[PDB]
RNA sequence: UACUGAUAACCGCAGCAGGUCUCCAAGGUGAACAGCCUCUAGUUGAUAGAAUAAUGUAGAUAAGGGAAGUCGGCAAAAUAG
RNA sequence: UUAGUGACGCGCAUGAAUGGAUUAACGAGAUUCCCACUGUCCCUAUCUACUAUCUAGCGAAACCACAGCCAAGGGAACGGGC
RNA sequence: UUGUGGCAGUCAAGCGUUCAUAGCGACAUUGCUUUUUGAUUCUUCGAUGUCGGCUCUUCCUAUCAUACCGAAGCAGAAUUCGGUAAGCGUUGGAUUGUUCACCCACUAAUAGGGAACGUGAGCUGGGUUUAGACCGUCGUGAGACAGGUUAGUUUUACCCUACUGAUGAAUGUUACCGCAAUAGUAAUUGAACUUAGUACGAGAGGAACAGUUCAUUCGGAUAAUUGGUUUUUGCGGCUGUCUGAUCAGGCAUUGCCGCGAAGCUACCAUCCGCUGGAUUAUGGCUGAACGCCUCUAAGUCAGAAUCCAUGCUAGAACGCGGUGAUU
């Protein structure tokens, strides 16, 4: 017998199994489509999720009603030290997919990449790569031909790159590795600008922009073995319930004499791979520089690092990205910031930001003050201060 | 943008941090924190609370 | 609103469902308003229709005139008491919940109001800016 | 004519949260051998250790609204001297 | 408002100690409405102790043709088996 | 099985100002469905837990709305009929145990149904459905009444499967980077301004595409802000009592209050939610048969909430590749 009201399908099932996803670092499925006019450049980034903070800026859509005023908005910060360009890859293209041919390196590398090709680290030889310098160590001896395969065959060449997990606050010596595609020029091209690159830093101010809107990838926040009822959003079932109320009552008919896939069910919420698109950049900003927090109408030199830090991060000495609202992922987290692949202009992606306020004011609590100067300024002296 | 004064501590309210309560006689009062707030809704003197702005200017301190 | 809408309205946190009695604000005999509908509402299974500030709605009197009572009549919201967010992030909110009485195309069968209001009804129904003293 | 007189000596198949007649009965609070703390006397028994997911059991709080829930204000709150 | 109350009464089949009609007070009685109150609810969230959980040790029971993947078919007309 | 219930056809006397067919369509008639109710009694009486609601998924379409279209006794608006279409959505309440019905109101619209009349080791137990009891009628009486009322124990999963999540031997070892078979999939609807008081219309009244800003529903994240939560038993205070008094503390099943960070969390907060191709219906291009003509027969164009891809989720644990170091 049928429903007798209507009502939606709790939950999505495009986003299904809803499981613990295969790693820290979300796979970056699909990278934009190539095009030759444009020059060599990447096409994505690393970063590290740092935390939120808010801000103010002079909305301009023409017709709403704070059209020309202030607001405020949540935005989301990253720390983005340079990545070290080492090695890239060749990807031929088969009627089973596309497919790695060959994989070449650098000569050099640092402890921290070698490190996450290890374990245990603190007992070992080191042995990593040796032989591959030693296949360097001459002109060309193995390399030259590799390259030059990699221009004769490879429609695709992805660069392999690594983080700077010691220029990060964190304790964690592991550099997180990874591959980006490159969307400009030719292949030849690509591979030697490459090659150029290898043991390299590049840059945010190289890949990305302030107005670009692009998609954040990343693995959202662990919580467990959890229930229906905060893992679909299923009514609590009323007071007088024997044996449970926060859960699915009904978990299917008699005929077919099974659990349905569709119905709900208790289990992993959180560490899953999510991939949010359009999220505007607000600003990029350098660690070799102060006043990051400053705009050109407060003018008062302040980085964005608030008083006492972030909140499990610290602070954001490195090159660093804003970008307007939530991202998927918590404090302290890898990212894999991507171009878009759809040249969305909507009035909406094309509106210029420019910004009034940075509010670098203590997360660790109901912050009053910006500025240890704004806070004696305000209090006057104190006891500690002789 | 502007920055304003909590009416029970008098403190400085950067944008969207904090409350605003409108009586019904339409006077704006502001809160930077629910400590206030609650202060406020109990009826309470800030002159008589020691940490407010307005005891340290009753009993002349940072002059 | 729909009818009455002068422009567009950004959403505001809702806090009035239907079973809410609210003050009436304005000169037309009423004391309280029972909500009882909202124009332009949604339709969830089990989902109580919420109105908000500037949000008509069909209303009815518990308590005033025999002429009013015992008959539904639109009525508009001017008063929340339920702190919602505004693009400038301040939080605001009033200490009551009160309306005042109008026809179908928003202009109120009552002269005048009693308090404050909201600018962004004051913004959606000129009506009610005509009538109003004060506004935020 | 010892001893227990009971969350182990009695009856409940048992070292069962049950049941089984009575005497004595301190101090303070407070109307009160109420409830709460203490003195004398008596106990420190009941598998324990590590973590703190769901679902539960027992206890609680929750903005705005206020029974719209439901067979039904069931339960809980509010009131309380 | 199929409820509740007040009236009407060709009452299928009301009715006088097979007791009728009221009836203050009383009721862990049945029922309706109003004030208050509220996580019953919109719409869920959070916290605590005991569990579950893992360990050491102890260590049952119900049930059991054989066992345990679906669809259609036909079939004792709704199969785990064909 | 389908009388009966329901649904759809054939024919066309007539209605429709005139005209059978725009739309309806009596008398007659052919079928379908099993959502009614009968009829039957095949299974089931060494028991298949028995109405409804709640919850929750999935399916059909005989499509209520939404997408695109055709016809009109369609000037416009509004409406009616019909096609592809089940992608997507289909409410809140009053009374009733109710299914159903009837009203109120919003609504884009508030369509019908199935899954052992879905679902009780999922709830509840109003109703029905033991025992108590009351009334009425029937009965000499004990007692009877799908007649009315009231009160009346709702047991067990630790096994297998299914399901969700989670590990995992074996592939020469180990680590890293990848591919992507297959499966899943999602975004939905409305308003306002403008177009424009224009078109159209004698007048009355009264559009539309594009554009902009907003919202509804659903989803996926996040916790800067606000709110909540508070065993931070962090700070302060309060009562009673104990520690000779103070200082500082214990007990009060977390003693109570106010504040309360962090963390968790909220349409109670915020942010985001893609674009290309083939197609249906339909309208058409050339075009014969049928020396004309015809969207069709060969060929062919555009065309939808459709379909498939883009994209998104998992990654075959017996699918694969690249690379490093290999005692």
């Amino acid at each position: 017998s049928h429903r007798k009201y209507e009502a939606p399908r709790h939950g999505h099932l495009g986003f299904l199994p809803r499981k613990r996803a295969a790693s820290i670092r979300a796979r970056v499925k699909a990278f934009p489509k190539d095009d030759r006019s444009k020059p060599v450049a990447l096409t994505s980034f690393l970063g590290y999720k740092a935390g939120m903070t808010t801000i103010v800026r002079d909305l301009d859509r023409p017709g709403s009603k704070f059209h020309k005023r202030e607001v405020v908005e949540a935005v989301t910060v990253v720390d983005t030290p340079p990545v070290v360009v080492v090695g890239v890859v060749g990807y031929v293209e088969t009627p089973r997919g596309l497919r790695s041919l060959t994989t070449v390196w650098a000569e050099h590398l640092s402890d921290e990449v070698k490190r996450r090709f290890y374990k245990n680290w603190y007992k070992s030889k080191k042995k990593a790569f040796t032989k591959y310098s030693a296949k360097y160590a001459q002109d060309g001896a193995g390399i030259e031909r590799e390259l030059a395969r990699i221009k004769k065959y490879a429609s695709v060449v992805r660069v392999l790159v690594h983080t700077q997990i010691r220029k990060t606050p964190l304790a964690q010596k592991k550099a997180h590795l990874a591959e980006i595609q490159l969307n400009g020029g030719s292949i030849s091209e690509k591979v030697d600008w490459a090659r150029e690159h290898f043991e390299k830093t590049v840059a945010v101010d190289s890949v990305f922009e302030q107005n670009e809107m692009i998609d954040a990838i990343a693995v959202t926040k662990g919580h467990g073995f959890e229930g229906v009822t905060h893992r679909w959003g299923t009514k609590k079932l009323p007071r007088k319930t024997h044996r449970g109320l926060r859960k699915v009552a009904c978990i299917g008919a008699w005929h077919p004499a099974h659990v349905m896939w569709s119905v709900a069910r208790a289990g992993q919420r959180g560490y899953h791979s999510r991939t949010s698109i359009n999220h505007k950049i607000y600003r990029v900003g350098k660690g070799d520089d102060e006043a990051n927090g400053a705009t050109s109408f407060d003018r008062t030199k302040k980085t964005i690092t608030p008083m006492g830090g972030f909140v499990h991060y610290g602070e954001i000495k490195n090159d660093f990205i804003m970008v307007k609202g939530c991202i998927p992922g918590n404090r302290k987290r890898i990212v894999t910031l991507r171009k878009s692949l759809y040249t969305n202009t909507s009035r909406k992606a094309l509106e210029e930001v420019s910004l009034k306020w940075i509010d670098t004011a203590s997360k660790f609590g109901k912050g009053r003050f910006q500025t240890p100067a704004e806070k004696h300024a305000f209090m006057g002296t104190l006891k500690k201060d002789l | 943008m502007k920055v304003e004064i909590d009416s029970f501590s008098g403190a400085k309210i950067y944008p969207g941090r904090g409350t605003l309560f409108v009586r019904g006689d339409s006077k704006i009062f502001r809160f930077q924190n629910s400590k206030s707030a609650s202060l406020f809704k109990q009826r309470k003197n800030p002159r008589r609370i020691a940490w407010t702005v307005l005891f340290r200017k009753h009993h002349k301190k940072g002059i | 609103s729909g009818n009455g809408a002068q422009g567009t309205k950004f959403r505001i946190s809702l806090g009035l469902p239907v079973g809410a009695i609210m003050n009436c604000a304005d000169n037309s005999g009423a004391r309280n308003l029972y909500i009882i509908a909202v124009k332009g509402s949604g339709s969830r299974l089990n989902r109580l229709p919420a109105a908000s500030l500037g949000d008509m709605v069909m209303a009815t009197v518990k308590k005033g005139k025999p002429e009013l009572r015992k008959k539904v009549m639109p009525a508009i919201v001017v008063r929340q008491a339920k702190s919602w967010r505004r693009r400038d992030g301040v939080f605001l909110y009033f200490e009551d919940n009160a309306g005042v009485i109008a026809n179908p195309k928003g202009e109120m069968k009552g002269s005048a109001i009693t308090g404050p209001v909201g600018k962004e009804c004051a913004d959606l129904w000129p009506r009610v800016a005509s009538n109003s003293g004060v506004v935020v």
